[PDB]
């Protein structure tokens, strides 16, 4: 079996993976700072490591089992890929984070745990679960703020272990900066000493300050530059939220910027203020209804197979509706439906006038269009969503009294979603077609014959 | 009104500003009556008289004027009142309103009240979209949600304190004073991440503390983020006008253009950013619907256009497609717009200032001035090209703003209408 | 009438010599209000300063009636016509308010009370107006933003210290820790230590930096929640303006390494060889290095034509007169040839033609040395330097040529050479509308092909 | 020799000259306000300065030997090199730099290190070194946190040397503001002197406070500018950070852009759930395998003789093994990979079937294509990278039984990278080359003749 890393189940091994490196991470240096954690729960230490070591080697396995892209395809031959996982840095990572160090539990005791400060070496991994995560999921801020606030709460809680160490180091309650005397029934519960230095950690490491000062020449050089880092992770906090920030209202701020600058345009071109209501009343619903995205533009990102997939899956049925094409080649009704191009019309908005030069079969989307009678009062004819017009004019039929010119005047009742078809569209398609172009004669012909 | 509209009624945002109001009501005394004891029987019948006139609010909102709201189905406004009804009762917003209206003495209980926030956003959008510098609105908006953080901050701070005992330690609240605007203290030096406060001794508090302060970083890194985003925004228009003068500057520095036309560069800059607010219109122009740009270039030219004897008797899309051809260009004064001998290929209607027909004996007099919307050089247009010359100096008075129409674009448009096209031939063969 | 012009000189000499009153009423009215010391110890200077500012504001009123405005183009002069445009702006209501002769309160208040010249601060605009106009007229854009952030913020909190000197002195002073301590003090009671301190309280409270006497009283407890509160916004201010500020300008470097670091993505992706990806980096530390990495076209696309014109006629018109087709051609079509010039620049060794492609343009060297290189590259026939031309025959497109729009000889750049293109096509859209200007040029092209026999 | 600024060499020298302009700009200025480090060690201080003026003078020596582009050629002359130098004003602050105030010891006594403040007017020579290092480096975050780290501990050094030299102007002890008493144990230290001071200037220039309160005027005044300093330096911490950090993601925040765009695209015009999960699909495979960008934007910002030799390397010899274009001239080799126009294909794709409207030639970049029949589960054959179909298609040859028509079809195996020439282009670049369109038109012809066609 192969695992593909862009599968779900890749996805999920990954989550299954970060919670060791995870607890490593955090609980190698705390059991290593406070000697009261490790010697409390070192059972539960063993096993849960145990546990980690066992998810580290399921993880080396799945390594050698996941696939990878040559030729776009992923590669499912076993011998490749335990050689493409070995060629990698990342293999001797692995071997590193497993080297058997809990031996030392025999030589140096049960009270050093930073032997196992080599299972950090895992955490490339936790790093792509969550750039996996920042790809899958459906609310990437939400994600993006947890990270930070993790990695932040992770940092903090380093330090705080540090902050501890420093105060073992030069003798708790020595003085007034350090940790105080844990031999105190207060001082000495370990929940109160790991709430305490967190909550240091936590005020050092965000300009805070609320601690007390330093006495000794090391303990102000650490609060120095622990202050400074303090001022770097409070600097990418803030500018972590704050790119957000933008990134969430960057639609937003551009659909306004659009705003501002047409409205900018009817104050300065002395526009009239009907004109004006219906360009921001136009905007509005565009927004409203998450349609102010121009479709050309949006659509340029995708490859070609899948805009046309996209534009076939939209259009094909309704362009199959129209009795011209009715019964066409489906190579011809694909570029077609390729040569469409999005209208959107307000209300009381004219598509075409009667003595207007018709160019363009208009097919309704999402909208709703009359006929109306030279005066626009009465209405002949409402046609609804599905239906066509101008599909006569298109086509270049001899004998036509009618022909190239629009006989009636049709009004977009409200909002109105069109797609048109010019007609040097349909001939660029016909020039490919040619029996396809004689048939489109032949049916015009019949059609304006009756 | 019948049928009101949600979009354009002032009365309809009025009313949003009501129901704003209740829900802030609800959200800024649910956790004061909660956690500070000002919730006293003797004083019960203003909070219950309150508490009323809140849910009153909402239910009139769920029953009377949300279900008047006109909505959109199918691009069209739809105002039959069974309609209305159903697109309201379909919506969320009727859910969050009726999980809002249930009631569930304990001001905790009334928490489903706080639910009601849609229509908060549907004022902060009709506000957004009625005012313009919204941003300002913005920063406030913001500012109101630091505020009830503090609120809640504060809040908080209290019920620890009466978790712990008024003045059992010296971290909690004393018990002295209004007991608001002291927790409210405790909430700006906690929440802002000032400091400066009686340090907390017990677990719990020192818990507290903790949690407070890494609300209050992320919160200040919030308040931050907005008004560097307000701030970017706010001034988006002018670092891209200044980036640009600085570019074609720095383009003329590289070129060692002198200081006459730098000068009037920077002039042509200077003037139109005052003027227009944009650099280009055209980049405007091309972001819109084709529907919206037409009838836009109709309402600024197509009286002017169509009042030309040249395009008398033509198609009305081959004038549509001229006016969507036109580029509006900017002459400084003394600029000459067609100089004598010069190519005559370009259509000038004036939108703006004036222009001088000169002549006479050695230059320097003014034959004719035109003032905006009179046309002239029309006919270079109908040329074969170099066909036509300028026979008089034509001089820019002041910043004129002119839309151009050239011959190839023209020609381009022409060849689209067969009809037209014959008419214009035939006339310039007429006029000679 | 004498007009002043807004866009002139001596319209911002005037915003600053109005701006200095306006400034000077912005700090020391409310300074001299709070703190009484102030106001009484030097009275006449007070009065002098007082006096000489309500008198540029007169002044300014004048220069308002004064100051023209763009009408269609053209500054207006009618002074009847400018009196009305004043007027009519809400600026000659408030310039009216604070010029309101309330200096005669005094004789009903005392000198005690200069809240009385607090309408003055309504010619604010004034300032703001001078500030706006400095920030389109100076060379350092970013540091006078700075500077003129750091000079708001300094106001604020002159205005905070004198609230908090005006609070404590309404609580009464040493009454409580908070306030300002007791006035009676020798140390305290000195105004350069009353207005310092006050300043200092206000700044470490305005920065939300804290560390002052905690308030003891409900309304101490409410000014500094709320002055604290301005703080945050003030905070909010300078750190958004200053990181806006910091991005404006690095955005041309972010997106220059985004350019950079996307065409790096393509190279790896489509495994583009070793040696032409350090050429490509090469190429691009050479235009980072060298300021080159604005696009011409980009850069004069917003302006009209006449004035890209102007630009490209002054870099151009010389070097295309020495051409030798060009020479003769009239001056319209020598200014569309060179306004359809397109850059083109050569990294060192490059070929910029050989011999067998087609030529379809005619390069112009702006900067830089070319070399007319044999079929290996080695040796050199002649050096082309800057302002010489070459494939002026490939562009007219002379029938009968026997090299028929392709080169004959080997061109390589020596160096980074700037040259300018006009494209075979670009030639003839200028020469639609010259056509003799066109017969001209394709006789002086077959003349030349003669000379050089070229033509049968 | 001419030293090439470009170069690697001229970026080692600017490390080698970097070091003694950061070593003035810190210890100038903490030997003239800490006077116990300026005495203590005044003979590594004395060795320190001659090799750092020594340093400066090869600098300037440097300039002098630093070619500078003219014409576009480096300038290999003596004496221009020397007068282009002289002109700028860095030779002017160079000459500063290294003027002999060491003398002036012999005046003021060896307690005076402010006489070689005129050596930090090298700065210039450092920035540029750090610019340099910004366009070199292959981690420009990394090393753009550096920088600011190392601007803001030397603002902190300055300023704590700043109020040490208050305390002194003052009075050590004099008051509780000042840096205490020099005459105690403890604070008497050197080292502690230095590490408080430090510990004075990141409480106030990062926003913090817990500092005593000032006491004269004077240090009100100065707490009141250097906490000012403070918050603008806090506030220029946090706008280079979220620079860097907007520079990061920009491209993250455009492919998001771009996909919440697709979406809303989708969820508007009601496409199909399956195609709507192809197209996520597709846009994580592109995020995945660093495809995002389109090569058309991308190949745009180079120039055209860049993107010429770009568009060469990756394709002419793949266009060289197509067999009508084998024997073609070099200059319509070069436009028709000029002419080339990438497309991906997702696995399971269709290529073309058969019916399909012929009138591109699809060379494949990467990725395997597979001849399938009417049912698409039997395969006649595999086409791995640098294969080709089509190329007769592209010709419009006369008397062809297949006219623009596929007689085969093409399915995508995997996610396939490949290239189209359309018979559009081929055409455009044809007009240039008469000969050589006739000579494909009648190697398309033996071709159709020699497989049975036509």
């Amino acid at each position: 079996v192969v695992i593909d890393p862009s599968g779900n189940t890749y996805y999920n091994w990954l989550f299954c993976i970060t919670l060791p490196v995870m607890y490593n991470w955090t609980m190698v240096i705390a059991r290593a700072c406070f000697d009261e954690l490790q010697s409390d729960y070192l059972e539960y230490w063993l096993i849960l490591d145990y546990v980690s070591d066992i998810v580290y080697l399921i993880d080396m396995f799945v390594r050698t089992r996941t696939g990878y892209l040559e030729q776009g395809l992923l590669v499912k031959e076993e011998l490749k890929l335990i050689n493409k996982y070995k060629s990698n840095l990342q293999f001797k990572l692995d071997v590193l984070s497993l080297i058997p160090t809990d031996l030392l539990y025999f030589k140096l005791g049960w009270n050093y745990p930073e032997i196992r400060l080599n299972r950090l070496l895992r955490f490339s991994r936790m790093f792509e679960f969550f750039q996996r995560t920042e790809t899958r999921t459906n609310y990437p801020n939400i994600f993006r703020i947890s990270n930070l606030v993790m990695y932040i709460v992770i940092i903090i809680h380093w330090n705080a272990c540090v902050f501890y160490s420093i105060s073992k180091a030069i003798g708790f309650g020595n003085d007034t900066w350090v940790y105080p005397d844990i031999n105190d029934p207060e001082f000495g519960r370990l929940a109160r000493k790991y709430v305490y230095s967190l909550y240091w950690s936590t005020l050092t490491l965000t300009t805070i300050g609320e601690t007390p000062p330093p006495v000794r020449d090391s303990e102000y050089v650490f609060v120095v530059v622990d202050f400074l880092i303090g001022v770097l992770i409070f600097a990418t906090i803030v500018g972590n939220i704050g790119s957000m920030i933008s990134n969430m209202n960057a639609a937003r701020a551009e659909f306004q910027a659009r705003i501002d600058a047409i409205k900018q345009y009817m104050h300065f071109r002395n526009v009239s203020k009907d004109m004006e209501k219906r360009v921001i009343k136009w905007f509005d619903y565009l927004w409203t209804n998450k349609k102010t995205v121009d479709e050309k533009e949006v659509l340029k990102y995708l490859p070609d197979k899948l805009r046309a997939e996209i534009a076939i899956n939209v259009h094909l049925d309704t362009l199959k509706k129209v009795r011209i094409f009715a019964d066409c080649e489906a190579g011809l009704l694909v570029e077609l439906v390729l040569k469409l191009q999005p209208q959107v019309y307000s209300p009381g908005d004219y598509i075409c006038k009667k003595g207007d030069i018709g160019r363009e079969m208009y097919i309704i989307k999402e909208g709703k269009l009359a006929v109306v009678a030279d005066d626009g009062v009465t209405q002949f004819v409402v046609l609804s969503d599905g239906s066509y017009f101008g599909e006569i004019s298109i086509l270049n039929i001899k004998g036509s009294k009618a022909g190239n010119r629009r006989t009636a005047n049709i009004k977009s009742i409200g909002y109105s979603d069109l797609f048109c078809l010019s007609k040097d569209d349909l001939m660029e398609a016909l020039t490919e077609y040619p029996d396809a172009k004689t048939m489109l004669e032949e049916k015009g012909k019949q059609i304006l014959m009756k | 009104p019948q049928s009101i509209d949600p979009l354009t009624n002032l009365m309809y945002v009025l009313w949003l500003f009501f129901v704003v109001m209740a829900w802030n009501w609800n959200c800024w005394l649910i956790p004061v009556r909660w956690a500070f004891p000002y919730q006293t029987p003797d004083n019960i019948h203003h909070w219950l008289l309150m508490d009323y006139l809140c849910d009153l609010i909402y239910f009139l909102d769920i029953t009377v004027f949300q279900t008047r709201l006109q909505f959109v189905r199918g691009g069209d406004i739809i105002t039959d009142k069974k309609d209305m009804r159903n697109n309201y009762l379909k919506s969320r917003r009727f859910k969050m309103d009726l999980l809002s209206l249930l009631p569930l003495v304990n001001p905790l209980l009334r928490l489903p009240r706080c639910l009601k926030y849609m229509a908060f956003f549907e004022f902060n959008s009709r506000l957004e979209s009625i005012l313009s510098k919204a941003y300002v609105y913005r920063v406030i908006r913001t500012t109101a949600y630091l505020l009830y953080s503090l609120h809640l901050n504060s809040c908080l701070y209290y019920w620890a304190s009466a978790y712990q005992g008024l003045g059992s330690t010296h971290w909690v609240y004393d018990g002295v004073g209004n007991s608001y605007i002291r927790c409210y203290y405790f909430a700006v030096k906690t929440l802002i991440t000032i400091g400066g406060l009686p340090d907390p001794k017990t677990l719990f508090e020192i818990v507290f503390q903790l949690l407070n302060y890494f609300t209050g970083v992320f919160a200040f890194s919030v308040m931050i983020g907005q008004m560097r985003d307000v701030v970017g925004a706010a001034t988006a228009g002018q670092t891209y006008y200044r980036s640009c003068m600085d570019s074609t500057v720095k383009y003329m520095n590289f070129y060692k253009i002198p200081k006459s036309v730098q000068n009037r560069v920077k002039t042509w800059y200077e003037y139109t950013w005052h003027s227009q607010g944009m650099l280009d219109e055209s980049e405007l122009m091309v972001q819109l619907p084709d529907k919206m740009r037409l009838d836009l270039a109709i309402d600024v030219n197509y009286n002017i256009v169509s009042k030309v004897a040249l395009f008398q008797g033509c198609d009305r899309q081959m004038i549509f497609d001229m006016l969507k051809r036109l580029r509006s260009v900017v002459y400084l004064p003394n600029d000459y717009v067609c100089k004598k001998g010069e190519i005559g290929r370009e259509m000038y209607i004036i939108q703006a200032g004036q222009v001088q027909v000169l002549g006479g004996p050695d230059g320097k007099s003014v034959l004719v001035t035109l003032k905006a919307g009179s046309v002239f050089g029309e006919i270079s247009l109908l040329a074969v090209g170099g066909g036509n010359r300028r026979t008089a100096n034509v001089v820019a008075h002041g910043f004129t703003n002119l839309f151009i129409l050239d011959k190839k674009d023209l020609n381009e448009i022409l060849v689209h209408y067969p009809e037209s096209q014959k008419l214009l031939r035939k006339k310039a063969r007429r006029m000679l």
